Parts: C-alpha cells; structure tokens; sequence
C-alpha cells in the first residue's frame, strides 16, 4: 500500500478493496474501486472506463462533411451534441459562416436534448439512487396527493392517481418478478424519504418515462429522427418555405406549430414536476449538500454555449458562460481559449495509450490516439482484474486537464461559473433555490448540488426553447428563411491546409473538437468530452479527477452495499462512451 | 401470468438503441416494461450495480435457462484479448457467450449488433464483430438501422409476445414486417426522382419545395427499412422528410460505402 | 287560435308564441316555435327542420359502389354511420358477404363513432346547458380540488389544475372577448350547480375538446381519415399484413398498437371524466328526471346494431337489441321489419314534399323526395317567417312513423328497449344508475334521463371497443387476414335488379337506407334518419313526434331566455342535417 | 392583446369543417379559441342560440365592422328564394351578405364553401352555389377538402394572426403553402406507380404490400392538397394509407368526374 497527498486528499489505498463493475445506470461502461479504513471512509477512489471504439482513428481520411454523421455516434444519449461540435469546427477551420436561422434552430437542438437528457438523467439513470421504489407500496395515497398538492400545481396528483400508480407496482411484484428493480439496496439507511414521497417519486418516474419521448420530436422536424438527427456543414437540412407552392416539402407553418406545442408541454413538465422533485429530494437529504464536493469547491471549467450571434463565439454571444476557476478562487473567473496549447491538455500516463513522452500532456491539435491495453501488475491478469493497479495504467479514459489544473464539467459547474460572472438569471435562480432549503451557497458545492443545477439548468433550457423559437419566427416574419451557406460546400474551394476547433456544453460539461484538415481529407481529429474530464484517470503528479476527488471522504453504512458511491457517481451523469469514444 | 423473461445486455455502443426503445409511442416502453415483458437486466436501467447486478444476471440466466430472450446492443471486439469491452473485469465476449447459451432467441438491436457499426468502420481499431459472426448456434434476429425506429423495436416485441413466436426473417435474418422493401420504394419524395427534380445544393429552390435527395446523396435505394412509411418519433418525421438523404444506416458497412454526399 | 288532443297532450296554439331561430349548439339548422299560457308552460311545441341539400336526388343515377361516400357527406358529426347503412344496403341488394375482419374493423368504426360523438355532445353542445360556465369563475380552487376527487380516481384534480384553469378562463373573459360564452344564459335560476361543480365541469369541457381528437385515430388507421372515413363494398379497404414483406404498406403490427393505445385511454376518459360529471348533473338537477318526458314513455324505437356475426343482421347476432314499444306497453317489446310496407311510413302533409296524395305515408321503398317550398299562411312573407304554420307545411323534414305510430329513437329509446327485453348489463347499469341518484326507474323517461343514457351508453361502447379489437387479434393470430370480398364488385356480377336496406343504431337513434339497384346504376335511395324520426312535423292525425311532445307541458323561468327548451332539445343531440339529407 | 374577431357562419353544410377544425393536434383548437382568435360567433359551439345568438351576430359585425375576419362552412342555396336554408327565418344568403360586407376577408371553409361539395352535385337540387360567386367584392380564400386537414385549417389560421396577413394564393384562391401541389406528387406509393406495382382487386397481394392505388381509381394525380405529406389526425393516415385511392374531395366538381373506381 502506498499514500500521498494532493490537491488537499490523503490517497491512501492500505485497507478493504471494493469493487463495483459494472457500474449501472450511466451511459456505457465503468468500472469503480475503492479502499475504506476502518471507520468505513473512502481513503482512495478509481475510475476506470472499461469501453474504446477509436472514433478519432476511423475518422482518419474521412471526408470533413461527413465526420458529424461518424462523431455522433459517440453517444446516443447527449444525441446530437458531437454533430453540432462537429460542423462547428470544421466551419472554423475551412471558414464558413452558417445563415441566422441555421444558428438558432441548432441552439434549438442543443437545448431540446439539455431538457430531455437532464430530466431522463433525474428520474430513469439518478432517482432510484433518492426514492425507495419499494417503500412506495406503504404510502397512503391520500398522504402522497396532500405531499404532491403542496409541493406543485401539478395537474396530476389525485388520491385514486397515486393508489392506481401503487396498485400497478402491486401488480408488477406480486409474481416476484421485480425487473429493474431487482436485487436493489431498497431499505437501505440512506433512503430518508417517507413513504408518501417515494410513491408521488415512483409516479413521477413513470411520467417522465412516458414524457420524454414527446421533447426529442423537435429533433426529428428539423433533424428528421431521434436519436442521432441529421446536421450539415454550412446550416441545416431543414430548408423553411412558409407561404410558397411546395410548403409541404419543407419546415413550414404545420411544423413550426409542432414544434411550439412541444416547447409548452417541455416547459410545464420540467417545471411542475422535476424541479418541485428536486428540491423535495433535497429537503429530506440535506446532509448530501456536504457530501462528494470534490473539486466543486476548488477547479471548475466552462467553454459556454449558445452563440445568440450567429457564427460569433465571443463573450457577448454565448448565451451559457464559459470560465475557469482554479484554486477555490471563484473572484477570479478566468478566460478559456481553446487554441492556446498550455491550457487544454491530456496525459495518458495513467491510459491505455502510447505517447512518445507520457509525462507530458498533448494539446487536442497535437493529440494522439494510439490505443494500448497494459494494466500492468494487476490481482488477476490482464483477462481477469480482480483489481486495477492505479499505480499504473487503469483507465481507457485519457487524463485533461487545464493548465495543468484537474477541473469539474458540468451543470454545477457551468453554474457557478456563471453564478461568480454575475449571470443575473443564474444569481436569481441559486439564490432563490439555496433559500428555499435553508442551505448555504456552499451546499450548492456536493452531490445534491449536481442534482439541484441539473433541474435549474432544464428550466432554464427549456425557457430559451422559447427565446430561440421566437426569434426565428421573427425572422421568418421579416422574410429570412436562409438554412444553408453553400458557398464552400465544395472541396475544391476549402484551405489546402487548415485547422479548426468546435466546442459547446453538453448536457455533461464541456466538449472540443479539434480537427485538421489536409488536401480536402480529415487528417487529425481529436475530442476531449465532458466524462473524459469527470472520469479522467491520474496525472503524472498523482492529481486526481472529478469523480475520484467527490468519492474521497465519503463515508459508507454497508461496504457490500455501494449506495453512497452511485449517488455521487450518477450525480455527474456519467457517459462512458463519450468519455472513450 | 409471467411475463417473458428477457435479458438485455450491452458491448461496445453508444446507447442509441436502448434510447430509441424508450422514445416508443405504442406500446409506451413503460408498458412494455411493467405488463409485456420482464425485463430482468438491462445495465442502464437495473437499479443493482456491481456484485448486485452480477447476481441478477446469474440468478436470471439459471432459473430461467433455456426460457429467456437475449437482447444484444452494441458489439464484442476481439483486439486485445477482449479488453476493449470489460465487464466485471473480464472481456464483454464471455458475458455475450454465457447469455447467449442459455437464450431461447437473440435479438440484436441496431447495425451494431447486427452489423458492426460505426466502431466497425475503416480501420475497425477495435476488431468490433457482430454478434451472429460470434453466435452460430442460436436465433438471431437482426434489427438494423442506428437506431432502428422506436415503434418498430416496441412492435417487434408485441409481436413475438401477442403471436407467441419469431418475425418472418429475410435471408440476412431482418423482419420482413419492416424491412422487407426499400426507403427509396415508399419515399414520398418518388415524383421528383422519377420526374428529374433533384436538389442540388442546399436550402436551394427544389430542396424548399421537397425534391428528391439523390443528387445531394440519398442512399434510399439501397437501405432497407421502414423509415418511408412508419416514419420516426410517432410518424413525425424521418431523414429524407426533413431535407437530408439517408446515410443508409440499416445497411452492412454503410459507414464505409464512401461520402454520404456522393453516389 | 285551435286546440286538439293527440297522445295524451292538448295541443294549444293561444297564448304568446316564442320562437328560436337559430338554435345553437346543435348539428346543422333548426328552428323552434312553442306558444306559452298565463302561466309560462308550453302548451304548444313546433319543430322545424330548416335545411335541406337532396342526397336522396343526388343518389340517383350514381355507381352502388360510390354510394357510401356521397351518403357520408350526409353528415359531419355522426361521421361513418350514413357510410355504413350504405355498403350494408348495397351488399343487401347485391347479396354481398364481407369477411368476419371487415365486420370487426366496422363495428370498431361505429363504436369509435359512438364514443367520439357522445363524448363531445356531452361536453360542447348539451354541457353549457347543465354547467354555468362565468359561475366557475366563483369557485373555490380547494373546494374543487376535493369535489373531483370525492366523484372519481381522475388523475387531473389539483387545486393548483383548478386555479389555472379558472384563471385561463378569468383572462378570457376579462378584456370583454367572451367568444362562445357571450350573451349566454348563465345566472339563469335553473342553473344549479355549485361554483365548484361549474369549473370542475368547464375543465373537463376543456380537456374533453382536446381528448375528442386523439379518439378518431382510430378511424384514421382504419379509413384513411376523421372527419369522412373511406369504407368498400365488399367490406374494408385497409388490407393487412402482419408478418409479410411489405407490411410497411399495410395494417401491421405497429398500427395495431397504436389502435389498442387509443382505445385504453378512450375508455379511461369516458370512464373517470364523462361518467361521474354525468352523474353530477343528475345529483344537482333530479327535477329534471320528470322533465321533457314526451313519447319515451309510449313509444320507443331500435333496429340494433353491431352484428357480431359476420353478415347475420338478426337478433342473435346484434350486440345492441332491437324492438320497437308502443302505447307505453315496454311488457311486449315488438320484433320490427324494414321491409314491411306497413311498418316504416314517412307523411308529407306538414312538409315541404309533394306527394300524388300527402295523406297517406309511403314505405321508403315507395319513397319520394321532390321538394316543395310551400309555407302557406306564416306571419309575414315566404322570405320571411316570423311565424310558422302548424297547421300547414313547416318543415324540411319529413315524418316517419312505425306501424302509424310517433316514436322516440336515440340512447334513452335503446336502453328502455334493452331494459326490457332483459338483456342483463343494461338492466344492473340502470338499476345501479338509478339507485345511485335515489330515483325511480321512470326517471330514466325524462330530459335527463337521456343524458345519463348518452353517458352510460359512450361506457358501453368503449368496453365494446377493446372486445372487438380483441375478436381482430384472434383471427390475425389464427391467419385469418381477409378484410374484402371481391367476388361481386364488377357490375356484371349484380343482378340487373336488385333492392336492400341497410341499417344501424347511429349515436342519435335508428338508421335505415332503402337502395334499389337497376342496370348498375342506383335507381331509388331513401334515407331515413334518427333525427327525421325526433324532430318530425305532424301526421294527417295530427300526432306530434318526439321533440314536440317533449317540449310539451314544461315551465319556463324566463320566457325571453329559452334554457328550458334548450335543455329538452339539446338532450336528444339533434341533427339536422341527418334529418333532412 | 385583443384577439382577432372571427365569425363563423353555416350554409348548407353536414359540419364537417367544424369538427375537422376541432381535431387540431397543433395548435390545440382549446388553444386556437383562447389564445389566438376571438370565437366570436359559432352556430354550432355558441352559449346564446335564438335572439341572443341574433344579438351577438348584429354586435360583433357592427362593432368590429371591417375588423373582423369572416370563415363560411357550407354555401347558400339559390333555389326556393334561399328558403333551402333559412336563418332568423329569412334566407341563409342574406345572412351571408351581410356578414360579408363588414368583414375584412372571407375564409371558405371546404369543398362546400369552395366550390359546391355534394350538395353541388348533379343535379344540384338547391342551386347550391360556392361563395366566390355571390360575394364578389372581398378577398376570399379558399381552403377546399371535404373536409381540409385538421393542422392546415388550424396552421392557415395562425398563418394569418402570426404574420398578420393572408396567405399568397395560387390563381383559384388556394393556399400556395397546402394546396400548391398534388397529392401524386408527394405520395409514397408513387415508386409503385413508377414501376406498374398496381393493386388490380381488394385486399389482393400487390394491395397487402401497400402497392399504388391507379388502377383501383386513385384520383391523386389531378388533386392538390397537402395529405400525402401533412397527412391527417396528427398525421397518422390519409386515404391512400390506408389502401383507399383518393376520391379528388379537395377539387371542384369532384362527385361528377366519374365513379371513384375509374379513370
Ligand atoms: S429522396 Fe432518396 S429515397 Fe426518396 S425518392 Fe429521392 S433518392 Fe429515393
Ligand atoms: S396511390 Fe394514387 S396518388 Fe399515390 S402514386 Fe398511386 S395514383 Fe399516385
Ligand atoms: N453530455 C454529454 Fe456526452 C458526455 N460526457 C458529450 O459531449
Ligand atoms: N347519429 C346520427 Fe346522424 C342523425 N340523426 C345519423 O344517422
Ligand atoms: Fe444503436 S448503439 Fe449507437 S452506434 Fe449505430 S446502432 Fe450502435
Ligand atoms: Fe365540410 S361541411 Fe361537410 S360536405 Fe364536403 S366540405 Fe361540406
Ligand atoms: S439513414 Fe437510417 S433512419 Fe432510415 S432514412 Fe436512412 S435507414
Ligand atoms: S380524397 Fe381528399 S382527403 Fe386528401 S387524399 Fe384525396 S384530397
Ligand atoms: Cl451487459
Ligand atoms: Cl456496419
Ligand atoms: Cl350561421
Ligand atoms: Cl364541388
Ligand atoms: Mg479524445
Ligand atoms: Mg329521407
Ligand atoms: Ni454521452
Ligand atoms: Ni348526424
């Protein structure tokens, strides 16, 4: 056993060894290890991605038109988000401006997938992490329509509502074929709602579940399906005609009408059923507002998002804040630019991969993807790990980090950042919803607080689905339809040579597309996703991630049972397949 | 009475498709989960993780031997011994072959498990293989497309739950319910292939009025699936609809068929 | 001014005459005289049908192969059914048998029809009669909330739901834009309703205009369309293929289902929505159970409908029963045939028709439709009726009889003929229906009691729905897919004379269609019509029909304001477009 | 804001429009009524019938006079003085006029309003006449289909509120934005049509693949509407859809072009 310290951490990883792979509920795959002391305290944390694909290598050769359609199929679930990188960074290298309503009908995309990734994340992936599924059979469902009444204008919330929703888990249970819901750590300790929240929770469950599926039919009117819409370099496919012969071969006004009703029904959803949850998940589990802070309150990084300046990625534009804080110091919100090759950085030291010095950390524009599988002196072999050696190489995830800084991604984080640049919207927002729990600011920083930001950010989505729908209805009122710039569409009229870096903010944090582009062929693509920074792997000076750091400290009921180490995993909505590609 | 058991497992993948089966308008995926099925592990969604979870597969796979369907999204690969895909510390592979054996039937989900997929792709880094070139020895019906359509997924299990048996399969092993004919056999954009009215560039006069797609690289005529009638996210919309061609992505290799936007 | 007696009533023409011209709120054009005594009750009742198009002339001439879709243009609202009574006639001429699927997909069109058109009756033509729509606005949201609640396991009962409502409803009216509410009735003292009954009403008038949408899906899968489905002779259209390439073009398994997700919430809606608002119409009016009797307890009318054996139209084959009551004798319910020149008569005498002699009543298969404007002696001009005629010609509708008898037909008609030919549902329905209200069974026989009939018989329906959704999967389960007969569809495979009649319970009553066929062409086409039945003009006895009688003997409040009339009408959902054809 | 005043009024009509509207998936017509339009007069929804629907109708047309925007389901017959259709005892015509004068434009709701619909048949017992020809003095717009499509009526609607004028019409009064094309010209049978597929009798096997319609008296290819695209009911079907040729319900004069089951 060995022991260092960092970033304030003592890593120590004498003591009981726990393993949790697979980790469930997340997006691809993980694998988790931990060492406890003797008082049941996490002393070590390793995250491990136990998935690659080699994205970055297929796209090799390719055709840069082409590469959006390869690149987002790194993840179904943030659906779209690696298209919309893409074409924006292969027009910043080939230097093509897309027409207004190319630019807000992607932000519309961008903010449909953050209100159904967000809410999906809440109740399917994180909420049985938070309600008791089982402990739902025990609710009165008078107590749970008087709970849901006083919590929520929510239509839905009658007394014969919540004892029908009881009587189908009855139902479901009662052959003793529990499904999902199988082998769970249901009773555990640290499930601290009472029985009449966990059923108006399980309820609500089952609404989202049917409710999602409704948001992403803005994805299939301008992207044609859900999941993986389709995207161009140069717009967007959708061509508008309004009030011309062949309407019906186009975004017309039928379509733009769809699209509203969509908008309404996302809103009211997010807002009468998922944000009243989430503030009632953190009014019976306060004690979570001072557990997996990690390096919450330490280093956080936003690119931004949402140019509401078509083609113009600046300050003024981004509608989502992009900064760095670094050292706990949140006066000061630093500038992040994605070209400069001391800032964005990643190592693989501790990855399966091959550098020529890897003890150094490669800019995306240098960057290399040379896959290598050597977990070195493992319990069990290379075919068996009964243990990963985090003294070597553990991790398909490569290690980012900001000027050599490990940094948070994310709802929390991106909150913060613009909480700290005085975001009036942001203030407002935290202020209001720290109040309402009696919590500090500082409580925002932990694994509730991931959770809270999540909920704020699809309201806060889901409200600029408006803004944006509107604003493209104005132009189409002033006579500007324009999707689609075309003028270097062809090869012939790119740069022989050029270079170009797409970033925006997923659902998960924050995601660049780095790509170069040689005698009309991709020569280099590099992307550094939001997951890769949260589930990043050690540094050549032992410097831990996001996810490693939340898990430190953290104290557990039952070792075999691994319920604290999932709520502050599934906090971070972890996407394994992104954090690999 | 119960409800058949089935097992849905995960290789290498981007999750498309067990999100397209939740996108499904009817039967809701909600139903389809609580009263059509039992869907006993399914690792995005299982509330077990870890040694948990591992005890449920097993459990599952040993009482109901011989009796479960296995769903399969995603792909083994074969480099690195396996280790590009690891579950509970060992290759996805033996996780795929230990369901596999015990399964009544397979259904691999998406051109991934039926194809290989976008990982599959020049130059395949991964040796991503799909499930059938692995899995010799059982039913294996493939339900293509990335992902394939939500209310096809959702009909194809009322199907083989209402009927009590597999889809008529084509010769690659694909229903014939719904991909038995072309995109580009029951595209409403036909009038304008058939009568030389193509978009040629983009957001251009024709592509406002709904030409055809085929001189901007529409694959239609060599995919099949249902995307042209059944259409997407409950008859909303599919590819071509919305003014883009299809890629072809219900198609073996399509990845590698060369531009998306040459012929 | 005269007076006779017919039926039991004293027909009395003294007194001041009010009229109603439009009447509202119904299908196509009506207008209503009544003459009131000293002390405000109607001792006169007029009927007029003021429209009329002649499908019966148009129908000449036309391929029996078209026919359904001319006759379906008979009517928007009861959509289907004229479709229906068509390519039953023209199989009855020709001797035409469709396979038992197409049977099935039929009476899933006409149920869907039943619950669709009960529905939005209930809702937004008869509701604003029973609900006080600007009372609502008085409501306690709590009070409501606890109101819906008590009535039914309806998810949709929040204080919070109700307060949004009423204020949606408090911003409609506010700026003086009462649309459809201005000038209304409300505050009239038959109006009893608490306040919280009145918005928890007005919010399922709302949730019932949005729900009535999603109903006619079905009729979409099946018929291609709502309003105006397309229906063959033969049988169907809609070919199927479940497990065949090419079922993409077809009825297949994806259809299916959505299908079945339709009914499941039709039957949902009706059950928890419409049934105990019914219900609680009846609990604050029960003087209304002895209002508006007129001929429903003398004389009643049904042919039955819904064969569930393919191609057999008798009486152990029709789910819904037929019978005919005369002379208040529902001991001895009276088998009816539609071929019996005695039975089924339509007079001209008080309508606008020439007949060779107007006073005797002609079979329809002797019918004649040749139009003739002829009001006689009105107050004022034959451009301008301030007052009709009674005694002579006043209507475009003609008057049917049964074996010379006035008879009532529609949901109150089949339930008493159901009732008391013993069929067991309708008898516990009632009974129970009764019970809860703490009424007598005679309290069935009244404007009310139509209401709740309407109600009970959209539950009906919606159970009928699933059961034969269920007979269609079990013959696709066992390959049996048929869905046309084609043997006969050439012209030169029909006899080169042929006559039959097709007929079935439409929402509003009793429907027949008389077609004689001739060298291929439709020589004869006579539609008699639920509502040619109930608001039927005067025979050369002078006998009232339905709508007439029970208008005849009520009070009203207000003279100038005529809710009363409106509310007897309204009950037997007329028409008039259907009346006249 | 003020909603912009709507009166509707009813010729000869069997209500089809009215309930067609009523389907709207988007907007809502809930939604339509209380947020985009004032209802301001509606035989067949209105609270007030008799001398309070009299009252409401002389009101609205006088106060709003040249404000208001007029939709017409059915037409007026000529036959028997008008008295073929009699409102307020007087003929339908004269309520027409009236209602015409003071509006600021005139939606013809329908074949009827349109062109004539059944009634207009031969022989046209009621000289039922389409409103263009009456009223000659305001711009009408037609919206023909017996009925038109649900999300046209209510799209057409927000159309005018929303850009705050009325749509650009081919030379018949027809919306270029629904009816600029035919229904053949975007239907997904036409590869079968293309290629001679053809369903020759019901239910046969070309029929059970979805085959075209043509030979079974598909008058698509003279028939401009927007249903092989929009398609109806939140675009679940249409009449080709579901394996019935298109009858020609959105042209004028469509009844009398011949038996639907032939050329
Ligand atoms: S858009 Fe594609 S599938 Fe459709 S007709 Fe053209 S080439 Fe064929
Ligand atoms: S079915 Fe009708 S509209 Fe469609 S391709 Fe055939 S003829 Fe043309
Ligand atoms: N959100 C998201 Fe997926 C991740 N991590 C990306 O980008
Ligand atoms: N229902 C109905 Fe229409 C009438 N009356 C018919 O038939
Ligand atoms: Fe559908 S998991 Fe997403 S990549 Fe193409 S199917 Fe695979
Ligand atoms: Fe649409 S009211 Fe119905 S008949 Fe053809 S449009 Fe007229
Ligand atoms: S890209 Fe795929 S989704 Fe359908 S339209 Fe083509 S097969
Ligand atoms: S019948 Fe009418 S509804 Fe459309 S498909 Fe033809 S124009
Ligand atoms: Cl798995
Ligand atoms: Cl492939
Ligand atoms: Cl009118
Ligand atoms: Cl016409
Ligand atoms: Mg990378
Ligand atoms: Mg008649
Ligand atoms: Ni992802
Ligand atoms: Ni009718």
């Amino acid at each position: 056993s060995t022991q260092y310290e960092t970033q304030g951490y003592t890593i120590n990883n004498a003591g009981r060894r726990l393993v949790v792979d697979p980790i469930t509920r997340i997006e691809g795959h993980m694998r988790c290890e931990v060492n406890i002391n003797d008082q049941n305290v996490i002393t070590n944390a390793v995250s491990c991605g136990t998935m690659f694909r080699g994205l970055e290598i297929i796209l090799q050769g390719r055709d840069p038109r082409d590469a959006w359609a390869f690149v987002e199929r790194i993840c179904g679930v943030c659906t779209g988000v690696h298209a919309l990188a893409s074409v924006y960074a292969i027009e910043d290298a080939i230097g093509i401006k897309v027409p207004d309503n190319a630019n807000i009908i992607r932000n519309i995309m961008l903010a449909t997938l953050w209100c159904h990734d967000h809410l999906v994340h809440f109740y399917q992936l994180a909420g049985m992490d938070w309600i008791d599924v089982l402990d739902a059979l025990k609710a009165d469902p008078r107590k749970t329509s008087e709970l849901a009444q006083s919590l929520s204008s929510w239509p839905k919330s009658s007394p014969g509502y919540f004892f029908d929703v009881q009587n189908r888990l009855k139902k479901f249970v009662e052959g003793g074929q529990l499904g999902i819901f199988r082998n769970g750590y249901w009773g555990h300790p640290q499930y601290k709602l009472p029985p009449e929240a966990n059923l108006m929770g399980f309820a609500h469950y089952l609404e989202a579940l049917d409710f999602q599926r409704e948001i992403v039919k803005i994805h299939a009117v301008f992207g044609g399906k859900n999941p993986h819409p389709n995207w161009i370099v140069g717009g967007m496919p959708c061509a508008i005609n309004i009030d011309e012969s062949g309407a019906v071969g186009a975004v017309n006004m039928e379509r733009l009408n769809l699209v509203q009703s969509i908008i309404t029904r996302t809103a009211d959803f997010i807002n009468n059923v998922m944000i009243p949850d989430a503030l009632a998940i953190g009014q019976f589990n306060k004690p979570w507002s001072e557990i997996g802070t990690g390096l919450s309150d330490k280093c956080v990084l936003s690119y931004g998002a949402f140019p509401d300046i078509a083609n113009d990625f600046g300050e003024k534009s981004l509608l989502m804040p992009g900064g760095a804080v670094i050292n706990g110091d949140f006066n000061n919100v630093l500038p992040v630019d994605l070209v400069d090759p001391q800032q964005v950085q990643e190592f693989v030291d501790h990855a399966w991969y091959r550098y020529p010095n890897d003890q150094v950390g490669r800019h995306p524009f240098d960057g290399i993807t040379d896959p290598w599988y050597n977990p070195g002196d493992v319990k069990g072999s290379d075919t068996n790990i009964q243990q990963l050696n985090e003294q070597e190489r553990y991790s398909w995830i490569k290690a980012p980090r900001w000027r050599g800084n490990a940094m948070e991604v994310g709802p929390l984080a991106r909150t913060l950042i613009a909480y700290h640049k005085g975001d009036a919207a942001t203030v407002e927002s935290v202020d209001r919803m720290m109040s309402a729990l009696n919590l500090p600011l500082s409580g925002i920083q932990s694994t509730l607080g991931r959770i809270l930001c999540r909920a704020h950010e699809a309201q806060w989505a889901a409200g600029k689905l408006q803004y944006f729908f509107d604003k493209l209805m104005t132009n189409l009122k002033n006579g500007n339809l324009a999707t689609a710039s075309t003028e270097k569409w062809e090869p012939a009229t790119w740069p022989t040579e050029c270079r170009g870096v797409g970033f925006t903010e997923a659902p998960r944090g924050a995601l660049g597309h780095w790509a170069a582009i040689r005698d009309g062929k991709i020569d280099l693509y590099q992307c550094v996703v939001p997951t890769t920074w949260n589930a990043s792997p050690r540094d050549p000076k032992g410097q831990i991630g996001a996810y490693e750091a939340a898990l430190m400290n953290t104290k557990m009921a039952i070792p075999e049972q691994p319920l604290e180490i999932l709520r502050t995993l599934h906090s971070f909505d972890p996407c394994l397949a992104c954090s690999t590609h | 009475k119960p409800r058949i058991p089935v097992v849905w497992i995960h290789g290498l993948e981007c999750t498309c498709c067990t999100e397209s089966f939740i996108r499904s308008a009817h039967p809701l995926a909600k139903d389809v989960i609580l009263s059509l099925i039992s869907l006993d592990y399914d690792d995005t969604l299982m509330a077990a993780a870890g040694t948990q979870a591992e005890e449920v597969f097993e459990d599952i796979i040993t009482q109901y031997n011989g009796k479960y369907i296995l769903a399969v999204e995603g792909n083994p690969p074969l480099g690195e011994q396996g280790m590009f895909c690891i579950s509970s510390g060992r290759p996805f592979i033996e996780k795929l072959k230990r369901a596999a054996a015990g399964a009544s039937a397979i259904i691999a989900w998406g051109t991934c498990a039926s194809w290989g997929c976008v990982q599959a792709a020049r130059p395949n880094p991964t040796q991503a293989t799909p499930i059938d070139k692995v899995i010799t020895d059982k039913p294996i019906i493939k339900v293509p497309g990335c992902p394939p359509i939500p209310d096809v997924m959702s009909a194809i299990i009322t199907y083989m739950v209402t009927f009590d048996r597999l889809p008529d399969v084509d010769r690659m092993g694909r229903p014939l319910m719904f991909y038995g004919q072309r995109i580009h056999d029951k595209c409403y954009r036909r009038a304008h292939f058939d009568a030389g009215e193509f978009v040629q560039s983009w957001d251009d006069d024709a592509a406002r009025k709904g030409y055809c797609l085929y001189k901007m690289g529409c694959k239609g005529p060599t995919t099949y699936n249902a995307c042209s009638s059944t259409r997407w996210n409950d008859g909303v919309s599919f590819p071509i609809q919305s003014g883009h061609g299809c890629l072809g992505c219900a198609e073996n290799g399509f990845w590698d068929r060369g531009s998306f936007y040459s012929r």
